[PDB]
């Protein structure tokens, strides 16, 4: 889906 | 702008592509469909309809009504063929222009079973037994009942049920055959013989015609769309 | 579940041996290769193996476009005595040698085919006239369909044949085609004939070429310059690149060791000595 | 086995025929696939197949050839080598289509004082090279199909220079495996070696292999059997030793489709 | 508004799918889905008023 | 339109790319696969099969059946080599055309262990002990048993088990070697010697051949695909 | 309809992934996944009827 | 003859990147190559030339190096090639860390050969600091278009 | 619900027959 | 087999059920019931003539 | 498969982010993240065996 | 959002 | 939506 850093 | 990288195929026009494009007449009020009879969903539906074979393409009979008539007579029994035909449904000249043959000439490959139905058009008083044969390829094409008997066949008894059908079952090495004359994908031999002879009483015509029809079975299919040679436009 | 990019097996440490187990002794008559690993015949240390066979999977080995042909076309002045050249090519991977040799490591294959087209043009006469940008038509004419006889005849209508209209100087054209064989796999080798010679038939009538199946296996590509004749003549070339995507192969074969000589396995006299001199006891 | 069973001692029985051997080097099953009948999910011709079972799936022995110091090698094609073998051949020529697997048993005994080694290779689609440098792919059906006598390999390529009446036959050069590839690599094909000090036979069980489920046996050979001397025959100090080589082959799980009148091929 | 459909996978290397988004208001601008139906040929092959039983006489 | 910005690489054709492209034959009826025997999934499977080495490429023996035969005889013991070979599997002329050598010539780099198996083709009555050696690179190549003994080796006793295998273990400075002759990535020396001598009784051939085979071990791999020099097309 | 797979990361600067969407109905139009399987060489390296035990005599 | 180019891949033909990398002994990296292509006329002619396509072929150590602008090697069945169209965006590809060592050596204090006593000096000789003679192979570039009246 | 890309009907195995069922006999006059 | 140990050989033992030309050549004998005998340590070999008859008992 | 990271915002007009999707199977094709780590210089500035206390004599 | 066929 | 391998 989406990774977030 | 979003970083993009143009790939090969960019800006080409492939005539078989399937893309969206802008509508030149936006918000156009389309006329609704009505339920017209006779809708077709697949070209093979048309191939499953019997159409009549131009069996006799002799120099004088071809391109006339006579080409569809196979003449029989009450002559003494012979083991010689009434007709001989190659199972090359798109390319043999007798099959290539039937509705089946015509649809096959828009495709490169065909597969499946076929069927030949013969109609006896003699008088009610005329009787007879005929042998309809299919020989799969690879041996000498049958020129005598003795050989034709050994292959797939139907012995037709003439009577109230006017017509008789022989099914040519899908028997092939390849999964699809070519729609042109090709030895590797050859289909074999269709032929008809006198099993006994046509017999008539007195006061009766001694010669008569049979008509023949070909159509596809429900297991029949075609593929690789192509242009036909059956129409052109020189100049 | 073992994938092409998985690491190969670790070396396990192994020590001295003195037993009736004889890994080193074998018998190749059986037709088998002895499955040995270094720890079978020498002392080994433990090594954690990271290398993989990812680049030698069948897909990766073939995952490259190879040139299979060069088609020549032109567009001359209208006044020429010679006809405008359009090209006709029978589709095959056997007009060039490199992809052919790679596919022929195997007897049979299945794949989807990607064709990419590189198009280049030039002037020929030491003129000073110009030519406006050319559009090319690459038409696939499958076995049975009318092959073009003139650069401008009715067949180029393409109502049913697939065609690519390529614009010069744009990205090279590209299309994909499914596995289109009439068999369950492509045969790289066919030990047979397309006809049985019968006794009751003349020899000419029963004859056919060795190893050839359908005369027109896959049809042809016909290419033309769509632009009308121009005062200054331009000649163009269409290079065709074939890539087998989504590929499966069966029955391995020794690779071609002497020069190709025709579409079959035939060889030419004078090309049969690939190997060079080297002395038995010379490193 | 402690009850005496050995890798070297085998008995094979198919139909009314049995082969025994006391000096085998195990046996090979090509590509690990045992022969099988055509499954419904892979079937193609729809007519009821003929499956002759024991009438055709039995051992047929071909004409014995002779191995000498000048022998360059021999080849046969299947089903061609068996086209005249009892009811197998009949079934083959009466039907358009046919498929078959095979047990190939090559026989060659000698003595503890003889030496030599035969490479016995089963090659799928064993296309061989022709004798011509004027016309490619020109080997005639008759020359491509020797029947049981088979053909031979040569150490020398010699082009047919008769342009008026060409020989139209193969010219299969031995170190090029008769097909333009190096013989030392033929071991990637299913094989065994008859090395006289070790074994007196080779046994290869071949599945039906093809790019189709069934095909014309009369037009097409599926397998080729190639036998080449990897190490030349030698004995004591005789200059001209000879030992025989016999081939016995059994069709397995063969089935046929498309029955009609019999095929009568032009074989000469 | 994305439509996700499956491909009929011919040559192989689960279900493989592909995605479609319509960019225009007019359905005429859409590509062809090729998600088409088949029908029985009967209106052309058997247009007779009395149902045909193929093992029976066509005329009785 | 969606704001986009064309990046470098745009419109190029990289022959090693992996993009989607339009299908020229949409809705084509693909023929299903069947379970053909002999499927290969990775080229290294082929490299693990034993193929025979053309050890004797002398001017008269090369390009003939004789090149595969290493001649031994019952002569008195010597410490001199039966054969000498460089471990350069893609470039030494004796290894480069084996199936292993051939596959290696489509790649720039190789790594892993190899194995040499020798087959004794003399008569049953013939006996003998041989020494098969592998010397890793960096010293004088062994020309005498005395040196070869000091490296990796197998002393082969001839008998019922007809064949013997020496494994050349992966011993290298670099993680991969080049598939060409290169001093920095040199592999060392393969050699065979008489350990005792071939002995035969009377009435027995005094000379015989051994055959040799090479194949890759399960830890063997290749990388960086490239074109081979083993085929060309001048004109 | 997006497919998300991992990259085998060689030189480094978690799992790094990449995304794939098929744009066409025909699987023939798809790129190659390179998500391939390996098999054991046995059908070519050990095609013998009786299983080979490498520490044992090949001939008994 | 029509000029095609052959370049042995290296960062040492120019000086600026070389000096930056040489602040360090060893390195690992993925390499991005971008290609800028420019052309001109040479003779004081008035003839024109149609738009050129260039082929940039990577020939790794061992593969046949082209001897003629049009010989069989340009088929590229296995070597990677870029067909670049003139006047389009500069071409670009990436390559992984492809070294045969665990890192690239910017400095190698050694030889690729040991000189042995039992061997002649010529035979044991090699250049100081040089490892694989053909470290990374070559790029071979050509104009794919046929000969044109104006050069 | 039958789609254009659906497989066509399987061939079912069938044996010998001797009955009053006459599939082969028909009458094309009917228009069928 | 009563030859010496050093002697080797393969023989074919045949049984042809009645009704055709009695086999005078290996080619015919091969087509009937048979055992191919390999000479070796097991000194002897057996061919079984299976009961194949029209009548339920034969005359003596 | 979208990766969402924050920008270090220099000149200003919450956290501003940006999005990244990898389009290729090979990590070598990826852009550089610039999400890098720092380390202490000690292996070069203080490579001595006995830990240095800067207020103390370097030599004792 | 997403339809699925 | 999203498949994940
Ligand atoms: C607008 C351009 C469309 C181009 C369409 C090309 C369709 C024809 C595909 C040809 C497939 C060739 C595959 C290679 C050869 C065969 O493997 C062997 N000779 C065995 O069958
Ligand atoms: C279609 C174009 C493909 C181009 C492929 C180029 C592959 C070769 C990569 C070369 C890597 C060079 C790295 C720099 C040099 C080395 O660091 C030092 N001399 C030490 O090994
Ligand atoms: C349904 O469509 C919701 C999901 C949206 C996915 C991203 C859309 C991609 C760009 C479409 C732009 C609009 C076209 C006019
Ligand atoms: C599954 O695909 C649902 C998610 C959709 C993500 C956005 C799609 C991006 C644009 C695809 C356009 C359609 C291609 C014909
Ligand atoms: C994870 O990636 C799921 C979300 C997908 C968002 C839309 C993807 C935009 C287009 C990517 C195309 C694939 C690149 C090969």
């Amino acid at each position: 889906g989406s990774s977030s850093t | 702008g979003l970083p993009v990288m143009n790939t090969p195929g960019s800006n080409q026009y492939l005539t078989a592509d399937n893309f969206q494009s802008p509508c030149a007449l936006p918000e156009f009020d389309v006329t609704p469909p009505i339920d017209i009879p006779g809708e077709v969903k697949n070209m093979m539906e048309l191939a499953e309809i019997d159409t009549m074979i131009p069996f006799d393409l002799s120099a004088t009979k071809k391109n006339t009504m006579e080409m569809y008539r196979v003449r029989l007579s009450d002559k003494p029994h012979t083991d010689d063929p009434i007709l001989c035909l190659s199972l090359s449904p798109a390319s043999d000249p007798r099959l290539s222009h039937t509705m089946l043959g015509e649809i096959l000439n828009y495709y490169t490959h065909w597969a499946g079973s076929l069927k030949f139905t013969f109609l006896f058009c003699g008088s009610m008083m005329a009787t007879g037994k005929l042998l309809v044969s299919y020989a799969p390829p690879g041996a000498d094409p049958p020129k005598k009942r003795k050989e034709a008997m050994l292959g797939t066949h139907v012995i037709w008894d003439i009577g109230l049920q006017s017509s008789c059908t022989m099914v040519v079952p899908w028997i092939s090495n390849t999964t699809y055959r070519q729609t042109i004359d090709d030895s590797f994908t050859e289909g074999g031999y269709i032929s008809v013989f006198y099993q006994t002879r046509i017999v008539v009483p007195l006061s009766t015509p001694r010669e008569m015609d049979i008509l023949g029809f070909v159509s596809a079975c429900n297991d029949f299919s075609v593929r690789l769309l192509r242009d036909t040679t059956h129409i052109e436009q020189k100049a | 579940a073992a994938t092409s990019r998985d690491a190969l097996p670790n070396t396990e440490a192994s020590g001295p041996t003195h037993s009736k187990e004889i890994p080193a002794l074998t018998a190749v008559e059986t037709g088998a290769t002895n499955p040995l690993v270094p720890s079978d015949t020498v002392q080994t240390r433990h090594v954690v193996q990271h290398r993989s066979r990812s680049e030698s999977s069948i897909e990766s080995f073939f995952a490259r476009g190879a040139c299979v042909t060069i088609m020549t076309v032109d567009n001359p002045a209208s006044t020429t005595n010679k006809d405008k050249l359009f090209a006709v090519w029978k589709i095959t991977y056997k007009d060039t040698v490199q992809l052919r040799r790679k596919l022929e490591f195997f007897t049979y294959s299945r794949f989807d085919m990607e064709l990419t087209f590189v198009v280049t043009a030039n002037f020929t006469e030491t003129n000073n006239g110009h030519a406006l940008n050319q559009v090319y038509q690459i038409m696939y004419v499958p076995p049975g369909a009318p092959v073009p006889e003139k650069w401008d005849d009715y067949t180029w209508q393409t109502s049913s044949n697939p065609s690519i209209f390529y614009t010069y100087g744009t990205a090279p054209a590209r299309i994909s085609v499914p596995y289109v064989g009439i068999s369950n796999a492509y045969s790289h080798f066919y030990d047979g004939f397309s006809k049985v010679p019968l006794k009751d038939q003349s020899a000419a009538l029963g004859d056919s070429l060795y190893g050839a199946a359908s005369l027109n296996d896959f049809g042809i590509l016909a290419v033309r310059v769509v632009n009308d004749h121009n005062p200054t003549k331009v000649t163009s070339k269409i290079r065709v690149y074939l890539k087998p995507k989504h590929i499966r192969v069966w029955c391995p074969r020794p690779p071609r060791a002497v020069a190709y000589y025709g579409p079959g396995v035939d060889y030419k006299d004078g090309t049969l000595t690939p190997l060079s001199t080297k002395d038995l006891t010379t490193y | 086995e402690a009850c005496g069973y050995s890798d070297r001692v085998l008995q094979l029985t198919l139909g009314n025929s049995t082969i025994t051997t006391q000096e085998a080097a195990n046996s090979v099953v090509a590509y690990g696939r045992w022969p099988e009948y055509l499954r419904d999910s892979e079937a193609n011709p729809v007519d009821q197949p003929t499956e002759p079972d024991v009438a055709a799936c039995r051992f047929y022995t071909l004409d014995t050839v002779s191995w000498t110091k000048e022998s360059r090698g021999w080849w046969w094609k299947l089903p061609d080598a068996l086209r005249d073998m009892g009811l197998f051949g009949q079934n083959m020529y009466y039907h358009y289509l046919g498929r078959s697997g095979y047990t190939v048993h090559v026989q060659c005994n000698a003595s503890k004082f003889h030496q030599g080694a035969l490479g016995v290779f089963a090659v799928p689609e064993m296309c061989l090279a022709g004798d011509s440098n004027t016309t490619t792919m020109y080997t005639s059906y008759q020359n491509a199909n020797p029947g049981e006598k088979g053909g031979t390999f040569t150490g020398t390529f010699t082009p047919d220079n008769n342009q008026t009446s060409p020989a139209r036959r193969f010219c299969p050069v031995d170190y090029l495996l008769g097909n333009g590839t190096l013989l030392g690599n033929a071991f990637v094909f299913p094989h065994q070696i008859i090395n006289l000090r070790t074994n007196n036979c080779a046994t290869l069980v071949l599945p039906y292999v093809n790019s189709l489920s069934i095909d014309s046996m009369v037009k097409h050979n599926n397998w080729g059997i190639a036998i080449l001397p990897l190490a030349p025959l030698n004995f004591a100090s005789e200059s001209s030793p000879e030992i025989p080589i016999t081939l016995t082959i059994a069709p397995m799980c063969c089935e046929f489709n498309g029955l009609r009148n019999i095929t009568l091929p032009r074989l000469q | 508004g994305a439509q996700v459909s499956s491909q009929k996978v011919g040559a192989h290397e689960s279900t493989i799918n592909y995605t479609t988004i319509n960019y225009y208001r007019d359905s005429a601008s859409n590509a062809a889905s090729k998600q088409d139906f088949s029908q029985d040929p009967s209106k052309f092959t058997e247009p007779i008023k009395d149902v045909l039983i193929k093992t029976a006489p066509m005329l009785n």
